[PDB]
């Protein structure tokens, strides 16, 4: 998918407890302390000064006059530079494109009931295989809907996915993993970060009662126990994408604008509230 | 109702107390008994070992023990347990098709980071802090020394200018008047900017003291390859992973370490890893992954290796082999093994799996808040110092 | 908000917003009424977040990287699979 | 290519293909700039 960024992406750099204790408890306590220092300029002005210093954007403030008040403002400015450093240090990685899978799994409502969706879901599998038999046995309705958007081969399904004529491709897990690994640019990926449903295996078929069955089983088990299977998997099954800065759009960082909108609403509400208080 | 030994510790009278068994394998066994109607009678293996072919001290004889021995000697009839399918066991008993695919992996203790109170002073060495503190004041006094004796700034104004420029606070809105003081103050501002930027560039790194020292890159990492006294890594004694390590002629250098430290059962090994007695535990992917999911302070770090599957082993000539294998395959094909995974393995309470940079927490930066509190409790005295100064 | 307060001209408000967005200090004079003293400071936070987000990856976009040029021996995917 | 695998099995190392404080020497340049500023201020 193109991916998505959560509206709170700009807010996780600190935990909720840290945010609320800095901007409610610590800040108001420090503002009250600044007033106590200066008195011995309204409290709104002290809160305004501290908040402007939290992120110094040259916002106009009214500095206090007492020396102790100036010292406390200095240590608050040190706390503010700590806060800005910690917040901006990892902000770029936190506001990053997060890729969410289209479907959770084979039991998702998109597969089970594709009709109750304004855009239809296009998923299919090649016929005459184990996957088709499994889907027919488990989900007859899903298989009946799937037969319409059938496929001819693995490469045909892959190019259908690439162009856009098909959305999902249900197939053998190992072949799909190999295709995802060998794919360039990694536009194709299996959901669930390697989700496997039937979890069977590849076997060497033999006639019933064949004398070669026991010897072949023992030889294969010896191969897997000697590490040769790992070597073969590295030689053949491994791919490109397995071993694995962008422009910012409105959708990328819409949360900051959401915060600004909430502030616009709150400002209008408090304007009406102040008018009501003044009138009455 | 499963009748098993009472005391796990060796050298104790193992009374056969009837406990009760439940979980993945028990549910699978009940399903098997339902699909092919046979009656079962579960009983735990006498000794906690999974079972390997061992040389008894009576020479010229190899014996199977554990669950393998209990099945081969006729005491048992079917091993419904996470029995790994390997070549050594397959020669004597026949396994069904795997009902769970997994592999060996390494479980270690996830280091919880500790937040020192001097974390934010950590980026600068203490001599640098002292030097910058001295520099602030020498520049501050020299501003007013230059400004006062100027043919063309008081003490407080110069000090506040220097400190506010360093801290970026704007407390002192007093600019120097003499030219030389102008160049001196502006270059001091530049130096303060560079110092602040260099401090910032590593404040976050020094705030969280996490390094990938304990991170293990599978079994190919040197810390597993090269034994050491401190790095105590182990497995369950007398199990499938022990057979795998012994069989590997190339990895026998590891084996010399494995035999030194081994544990009676998986629970003891994971407890030892939790209590930092152990540095690494080699065990099956399923068990270690579930333990990491539930016991949240341990992490599975090793790259997956020796991919195999748990099999419901029976005797060499058992009438149920074909039917039990077919039943396992049928359960795999429909949504039964998935149900067992969901209800026994997939569930978790916390995973802590996120490659994003660590989120700052309250315990991580308590030093900053305590520094602000110290500023509060120093200013509360500075008020009295100021009034006393006003008295004189 | 300030003009219709129960108890800051256009140019001064313009300069306040511009100097808050990009910290230059041209905006002199904080908003008088409480209704504006909350919106203005939230706008200051918005400006800080925007500036920090723009700054965080400015050097990467100033000089383009070399993703494809970084060949890695014969294990290169553009070498292994031609 | 067998020699490559032998040398990566035996002759391979740890430091191959492999959070620091700042002392005064690291900050020598900025302090030298500040000293030059002091000297220029005095001569001016
Ligand atoms: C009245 C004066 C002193 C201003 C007080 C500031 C608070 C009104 C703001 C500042 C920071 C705000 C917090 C900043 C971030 C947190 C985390 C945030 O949790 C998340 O990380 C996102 C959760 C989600 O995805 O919905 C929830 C709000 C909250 C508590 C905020 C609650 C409101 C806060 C405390
Ligand atoms: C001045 C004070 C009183 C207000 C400070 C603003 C923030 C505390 C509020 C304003 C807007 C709030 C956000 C607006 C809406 C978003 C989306 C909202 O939905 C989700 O992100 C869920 C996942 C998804 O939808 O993709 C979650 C909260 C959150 C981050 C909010 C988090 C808290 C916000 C930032
Ligand atoms: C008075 C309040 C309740 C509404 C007006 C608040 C304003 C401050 C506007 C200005 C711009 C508005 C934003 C501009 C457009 C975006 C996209 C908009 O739709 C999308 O996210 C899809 C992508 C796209 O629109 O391009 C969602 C709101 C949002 C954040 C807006 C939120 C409200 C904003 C911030
Ligand atoms: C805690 C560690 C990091 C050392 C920090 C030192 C500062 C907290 C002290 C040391 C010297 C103090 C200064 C020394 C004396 C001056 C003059 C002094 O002049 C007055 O008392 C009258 C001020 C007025 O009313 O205008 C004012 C404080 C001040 C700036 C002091 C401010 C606070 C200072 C810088
Ligand atoms: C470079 C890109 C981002 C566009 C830059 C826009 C500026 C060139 C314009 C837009 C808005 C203009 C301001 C908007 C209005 C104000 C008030 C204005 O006050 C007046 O006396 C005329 C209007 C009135 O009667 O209030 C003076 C200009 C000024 C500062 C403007 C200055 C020039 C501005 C900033
Ligand atoms: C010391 C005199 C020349 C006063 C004029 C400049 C001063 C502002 C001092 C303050 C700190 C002094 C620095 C502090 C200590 C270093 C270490 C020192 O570097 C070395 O080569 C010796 C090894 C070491 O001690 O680290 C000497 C320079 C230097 C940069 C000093 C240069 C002169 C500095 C900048
Ligand atoms: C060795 C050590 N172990 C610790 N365990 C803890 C924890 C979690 C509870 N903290 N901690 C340490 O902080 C140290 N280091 S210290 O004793 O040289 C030291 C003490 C105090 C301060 C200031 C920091 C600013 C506020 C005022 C006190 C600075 C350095
Ligand atoms: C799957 O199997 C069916 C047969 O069960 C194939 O259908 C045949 O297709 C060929 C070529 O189109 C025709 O000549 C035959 O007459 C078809 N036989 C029947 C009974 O339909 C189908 O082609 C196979 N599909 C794939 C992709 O393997
Ligand atoms: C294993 O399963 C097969 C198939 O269900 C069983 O074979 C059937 O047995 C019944 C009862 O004797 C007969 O009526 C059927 O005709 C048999 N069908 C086949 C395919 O042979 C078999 O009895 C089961 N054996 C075990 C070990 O329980
Ligand atoms: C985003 O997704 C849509 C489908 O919803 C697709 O048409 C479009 O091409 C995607 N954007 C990109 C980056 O191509
Ligand atoms: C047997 O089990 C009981 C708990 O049911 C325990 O208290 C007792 O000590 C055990 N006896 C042995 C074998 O020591
Ligand atoms: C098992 O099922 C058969 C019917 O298929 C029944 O006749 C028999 O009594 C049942 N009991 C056993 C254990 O054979
Ligand atoms: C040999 O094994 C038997 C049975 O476990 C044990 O009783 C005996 O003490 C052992 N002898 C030696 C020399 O280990
Ligand atoms: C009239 C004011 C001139 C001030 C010159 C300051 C030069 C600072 C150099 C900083 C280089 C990073
Ligand atoms: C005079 C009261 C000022 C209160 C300022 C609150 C600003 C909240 C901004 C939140 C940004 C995350
Ligand atoms: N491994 C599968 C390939 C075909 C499919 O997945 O449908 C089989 O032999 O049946
Ligand atoms: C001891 C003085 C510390 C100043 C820190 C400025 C970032
Ligand atoms: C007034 C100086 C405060 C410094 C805090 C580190």
């Amino acid at each position: 998918s193109n991916g998505t960024v959560s509206p709170s992406a700009f807010l996780e750099p600190f935990s909720a407890s840290v945010w609320v204790m800095m901007f409610v408890m610590l800040l108001i306590v420090s503002a009250i302390a600044v007033f106590v220092f200066e008195y011995f300029f309204t409290i709104g002005k002290a809160i305004w000064l501290l908040w402007g210093l939290v992120f110094n954007n040259s916002v106009p403030v009214q500095n206090p006059k007492g020396t102790t008040s100036k010292i406390m403002v200095s240590v608050w400015a040190f706390f503010a530079v700590i806060f800005l450093a910690s917040y901006t240090a990892n902000l770029a990685a936190f506001i990053q494109e997060e890729f969410v899978d289209q479907v959770t799994g084979l039991s998702d409502k998109k597969f089970q009931r594709p009709h109750d969706y304004s855009p239809p879901f296009r998923f299919g599998t090649v016929p005459n295989g184990s996957t088709e038999r499994n889907i027919r046995n488990n989900y007859p309705y899903m298989h009946q809907y799937m037969t319409r958007f059938n496929q001819r081969g693995v490469e045909d399904a892959l190019v259908s996915l690439k162009t856009g004529k098909l959305d999902a491709f249900i197939y053998d897990a190992a072949v799909l993993n190999y295709k995802a690994g060998r794919d360039e640019g990694c536009k194709l990926v299996t959901i669930g970060s390697g989700y496997i449903f039937a979890t069977t295996g590849y076997g060497i078929a033999l006639q019933k009662g064949s004398p070669w069955k026991r010897q072949i089983d023992l030889a294969l088990l010896q191969f897997v126990g000697d590490g040769e299977m790992e070597e073969l998997e590295t030689l053949w099954l491994t791919g490109i994408c397995h071993n694995e800065s962008s422009q910012l759009d409105i959708d990328n960082m819409a949360g900051v604008f959401y915060m600004l909108a909430a502030a616009m609403a709150l400002s209008l509400i408090t304007f009406i509230w102040e008018h009501l208080f003044y009138w009455k | 109702i499963c009748t098993g030994p009472n005391d796990t510790s060796p050298g104790s009278p193992r009374h056969t107390v009837p406990q009760c068994c439940y979980g993945f394998c028990i549910d699978l066994l009940i399903k098997l008994a339902r699909t092919m109607n046979f009656t079962y009678e579960v009983h735990l293996v006498a000794d906690g070992k999974f079972g390997t072919q061992e040389r008894v001290n009576n020479s010229n004889k190899k014996e199977w023990n554990g669950m393998m021995g209990e099945l081969l000697s006729g005491q048992a009839d079917m091993i419904v347990a996470p029995l790994t399918i390997n070549n050594e066991r397959a020669q004597y008993i026949e396994f069904s098709k795997p009902f769970k695919y997994q592999g060996l992996t390494i479980l270690v203790k996830k280091e919880i980071p500790r937040s020192t109170l001097d974390s934010f002073m950590q980026p600068f060495q203490s001599t640098l802090w002292l030097l910058v503190g001295l520099s602030v004041h020498v520049v501050a006094v020299m501003l007013y020394l230059l400004d006062r004796f100027s043919p063309f700034l008081t003490l407080s104004s110069a000090m506040w200018f220097s400190w506010g420029v360093l801290l970026n606070s704007g407390i002192g809105e007093g600019a120097p008047r003499s030219f030389s003081a102008r160049i001196l103050g502006m270059v001091w501002a530049g130096f303060a900017m560079i110092i602040v930027a260099s401090y910032t560039a590593n404040l976050a790194a020094f705030l969280v003291l996490d390094r990938p020292e304990e991170r293990i890159t599978g079994i190919n990492d040197p810390r597993l390859r090269n034994p050491s006294d401190k790095f105590i890594y182990a497995t369950v004694k007398q199990s499938s992973v022990d057979i795998y390590f012994r069989r590997q002629v190339e990895l026998s250098t590891m084996y010399r370490h494995m035999e030194k430290h081994n544990y009676e059962s998986a629970a003891e090994a994971i407890q030892a890893v939790r209590d930092n007695k152990l540095h690494a535990f080699i065990w099956d992917s399923a068990v270690l992954e579930f333990e990491a999911s539930q016991k949240c302070d341990l992490v599975t770090t090793g790259e997956l290796f020796f991919r195999s599957g748990f099999g419901i082993g029976m005797r060499k000539d058992s009438p149920w082999k074909q039917n039990v294998s077919l039943s396992i395959l049928k359960s795999h094909e429909n949504g039964f093994m998935e149900d067992l995974d969901k209800t026994w393995v997939r569930y978790q309470e916390c995973d802590s799996r996120s490659n994003a940079p660590a989120t700052l927490t309250f315990e991580n930066m308590a030093g900053v808040f305590m520094l602000v509190a110290g500023g509060i409790v120093a200013g509360i005295f500075l008020i009295f110092i100021e009034i006393a100064y006003k008295r004189h």
